[PDB]
């Protein structure tokens, strides 16, 4: 089997490191813990190291590793994210908050050693000071989407496009359009796939014990859509 | 667990045990005194006769029927007392009648904590037999290692991260999976329930990776057949995940949850199904389990099936 | 041609008597002193009127509230004789900023000690603990004092930061208050763990400590130069130090000065500042009243020295140094009871320490 597969066979400890800027406010922001992607399962826990966190936790769910997904053995053949590893691949997205500021990622997902590092840069820009991002009126739990992806041979890699649907804690809905694109880094071929969607699960938490402004993820994600 | 009564009987009583007078307080005894007796702040004879050191009166009011974990305003009991007084022979009769070893008070200070802070070695050692955990944080995060360095034991230092090096072992063993191993650190004093700072026990892990030789052995000495990591998942759910039968079966005969959820409200249930487990879902069904159970976002372990692809288990579940 | 003194009797009034004798010898001025108790009470309501003598003798804090009815008149002493009077004293005659009565005596309070079970006191309050459990094997305490009146445990709260109300070149913010500061909420929280650790019980009150202390049931107290006379009754040696250091900075108590205001209705008002300058205010008058009745502290910066032979009114004044001015304006009975109620919450667990005194700031 294909090295890709063989990496994902059983757990794989993960980190996840941040640098973000939102309005001239410049923080970082580091998690880790594990993943099993014979069943889409991800155990996480993120902490600000630098002070207090000046956007919801929410909005930066996306943003923090989708190999990690469960591929029914119908459809191992779309399988572009574990292809593409152990060489890794780079992540950009455009998050558009509606009557809002916007988000612009840039992350690598490699190994380094036996852990998978996600490392990432956040640029926010046009955020209203007391809009919903700014203000801190979201509320602390994630709703579940379909993730939508298609090929671009052309660029060698796949068109992902999605929005998310944030809970104000007024009762309304905020939304983030995810304009996304992910092109490897390696030589080696990859398996460009069909139109396919996944499906998500996520529920936020916390520690008792951590002092530090922190949260907790626990994340289940498959592909479907294709027999 | 906590009083606060109020009599005039119940006055002379305090200040007859603080003060030592044995014979006294066995005549309050027979005259109606009440021994749970509390005052303003919730203090009871139990608490003034533990930090006063007056083993004679502690025993009485034990056989009389003492709360002994009763918890003042401060959330101090008398094992807190006993413990931060430095009187040994206090420390275990209080234990051997069942005392709360880990008792948080006010501020998450633990009786350790206190015997860490002074320095009494003798203290330690009883606690740490009787099951107190070493990694016990509170309010500050200091555990007892944290504490006992900032005032200068270093005696009491080492002794105690040379346990939780232990405990840290205990789980590599039962992750790795080596009987022996795991074995060995038991015998040494290596809590079975000690969680590291993610909340997982070597219970979970004998679990997940299918060691169902090491499982039993943690759980015949006391293995908390119902712990919950950050993310609320029970050893029966990541049995359930990973597809072990024989583990899960083991763990429900201890008696394992099986309404248990995980912070999404996964029950053991809702994993078989979707990790496409033929076997692993008659045998959670055939315990009770809930058939129509609604995870937060509202998905039978039927809807799992489908949506995988998973065509037998989806029939045997809407058949029961 | 005429002139009276009102003032209290626990105090010398005979050598006072003595004093009033010279007054009329050189210049044939009648003098007459008489003392009514409740004469705090007394004095508002004769003010109105007119009557009460010029001179008047009691704490500064009720002055306060004399002077803000406009019923004492403004001094004017001499910039030379300000010389001989320590400058922080003349903040507690400072209303508006301005003068309205004279500094007399000082009284703050110090530590008593047992020298027969403690020969060297601890000088930090944080080595108390410690020093609790070397002597209660011995079955005695070591320390035991009064709790109820926050008189008595102000100076641990105030020594990290905590005040009253801000003073400034003599006058008061009645806007800002120091009880909800992190500092004071320092001081609080080790005393409730000394309470909570047993070392102290909170209902202790200043009779219980006076008889504990006195029959050597325990090792150390608190109170001011009132209570020394009744300890070398009981016998026990006993000695007077500086209050010890929390987080390593001195107590600061509330210093009570005795005080000598002028009526504004008296018609004879330069003939009492004659003679509480050039007569009264002398080496020899103070030692004549003090032989009558100990006065503890001295405002006069010479014969204050002349004490200081004694080590125990040395060490008294050390502590007023070391402490701030018991303000004087009316606010500050919606502060005692605001504090005195908040301390005994806190220190029964009934209130936190954040919720204890933050109730206490909104009434300030």
């Amino acid at each position: 089997s294909s090295k890709g597969e063989e990496l994902f066979t059983g757990v794989v400890p993960i980190l996840v490191e941040l640098d973000g800027d939102v309005n001239g406010h410049k923080f970082s922001v580091s998690g880790e813990g594990e993943g099993d992607a014979t069943y889409g399962k991800l155990t996480l826990k993120f902490i600000c190291t630098t002070g207090k966190l000046p956007v919801p936790w929410p909005t930066l769910v996306t943003t923090f590793v989708q190999c990690f997904s469960r591929y029914p053995d119908h459809m191992k053949r779309h399988d572009f994210f574990k292809s593409a590893m152990p060489e890794g691949y780079v992540q950009e997205r455009t998050i558009f908050f509606k009557d809002d500021g916007n988000y612009k990622t840039r992350a690598e997902v490699k190994f380094e050693g036996d852990t998978l590092v996600n490392r990432i840069e956040l640029k926010g820009i046009d955020f209203k000071e007391d809009g919903n991002i700014l203000g801190h009126k979201l509320e602390y739990n994630y709703n579940s989407h379909n993730v939508y992806i298609m090929a671009d041979k052309q660029k060698n890699g796949i068109k992902v496009n999605f929005k998310i649907r944030h809970n104000i804690e007024d009762g309304s809905v905020q939304l983030a359009d995810h304009y996304q694109q992910n092109t490897p880094i390696g030589d080696g071929p990859v398996l460009l796939p069909d139109n396919h969607y996944l499906s998500t699960q996520s529920a936020l938490s916390k520690d008792p014990n951590e002092k530090r402004d922190h949260m907790v993820l626990l994340e289940f994600v498959t592909a479907a859509g294709i027999t | 667990h906590h009083h606060h009564h109020g009599s005039d009987l119940g006055k002379k009583l305090l200040e007859a045990a603080r003060a030592g007078q044995d014979d006294e307080v066995r005549i309050l005894m027979a005259n109606g005194a009440d021994v749970n007796a509390a005052d303003n702040t919730g203090t009871t004879p139990l608490h003034l006769a533990a930090y006063s050191g007056h083993l004679e009166i502690v025993e009485v009011l034990l056989k009389h029927g003492a709360d002994v974990d009763a918890s003042d305003v401060f959330g101090y009991t008398p094992l807190h007392l006993a413990a931060y007084w430095g009187h040994l022979e206090i420390v275990e009769v209080l234990l051997k009648n069942g005392a709360d070893v880990n008792a948080m008070d006010s501020d998450g200070m633990t009786p350790l904590h206190l015997a860490a802070k002074w320095g009494y070695l003798e203290i330690v050692e009883v606690l740490l037999k009787h099951g107190a955990l070493v990694k016990a944080k509170d309010k500050f995060g200091k555990t007892p290692k944290d504490l006992a360095r900032d005032n200068g034991n270093q005696f009491i230092y080492e002794l105690l991260e040379k346990a939780e090096l232990l405990e840290k072992l205990l789980l590599e063993a039962a992750r790795e999976g080596h009987r022996d191993r795991v074995e060995e650190f038991i015998k040494r004093g290596a809590d079975v329930n000690a969680a590291d700072d993610v909340g997982v026990t070597p219970l979970h892990l004998a679990a997940q990776r299918g060691h169902l030789e090491i499982v039993e052995v943690l759980l015949k000495c006391g293995a908390d057949v119902n712990a919950a990591d950050l993310w609320g998942q029970t050893p029966l759910h990541l049995a359930a995940t990973a597809g072990h039968l024989e583990i899960v079966e083991v763990l429900l005969k201890n008696g394992a949850d099986v309404n248990a959820r995980d912070n999404i409200g996964h029950t053991p249930l809702h994993l078989a199904a979707w990790a496409g487990h033929l076997e692993i879902v008659e045998v959670l069904l055939k315990h009770g389990a809930d058939v129509n159970a609604q995870d937060k976002f509202g998905k039978t372990p039927f809807d799992l099936a489908i949506d995988n692809g998973n065509e037998d288990i989806a029939e045997v579940l809407q058949k029961a | 041609g005429n002139l009276v003194i009102w003032i209290n009797g626990d105090k010398g009034y005979n050598g006072l008597a003595e004093v009033g004798k010279k007054f009329e010898k050189d210049t044939g001025i009648k003098v007459t002193v008489e003392h009514p108790d409740k004469l705090e009470e007394k004095f508002p309501q004769v003010a109105a009127t007119g009557d009460g003598p010029d001179i008047i003798f009691w704490a500064h804090d009720r002055f306060g509230g004399y002077a803000q009815s406009g019923l004492l008149a403004e001094i004017t002493p001499d910039k030379a004789f300000q010389d001989k009077l320590y400058p922080f004293t003349w903040d507690a005659v400072r209303y508006n900023g301005k003068l309205i009565a004279y500094p007399i005596a000082v009284e703050a309070l110090s530590l008593i000690y047992n020298k027969d079970l403690l020969p060297n006191p601890p000088k930090t309050w944080e080595e108390i603990p410690a020093l609790d459990k070397e002597l209660k094997a011995k079955g005695k305490s070591a320390l035991m004092f009064n709790l109820q009146e926050p008189y008595f445990t102000w100076p641990l709260i105030a020594a990290d930061g905590g005040y009253a109300f801000k003073y400034e070149n003599g006058k008061y913010d009645i806007k800002d208050v120091g009880v909800d500061n992190a500092g004071a909420k320092a001081g609080l929280t080790f005393l409730v763990d000394l309470i909570k650790n047993k070392h102290m019980n909170a209902d202790t009150d200043y009779s219980i400590a006076e008889a504990a202390f006195n029959k050597g049931e325990t090792a150390m107290t608190i109170n001011g130069p009132w209570a020394w006379s009744n300890i070398d009754t009981s016998k026990v040696n006993y000695g007077v130090t500086v209050l010890p250091t929390f987080k390593g900075q001195p107590s600061k108590p509330f210093v009570g000065v005795l005080s000598a205001g002028i009526n504004a209705a008296s018609p004879n008002k330069e003939l009492a500042k004659e003679f509480l300058e050039n007569y009264l205010l002398t080496d020899e008058g103070l030692e004549a009243v003090n032989k009558d009745k100990p006065l503890g502290a001295v405002a006069l910066k010479s014969y204050e020295e002349e004490l200081a032979k004694d080590p125990r009114i040395a060490a008294t004044m050390e502590n007023a140094q070391k402490g701030e001015i018991m303000p004087n304006i009316p606010q500050m009975s919606a502060f005692w009871y605001a504090v005195r109620t908040a301390v005994i919450n806190a220190a029964s667990g009934r209130q936190t320490v954040d919720e204890a005194l933050k109730d206490a700031q909104t009434g300030s």
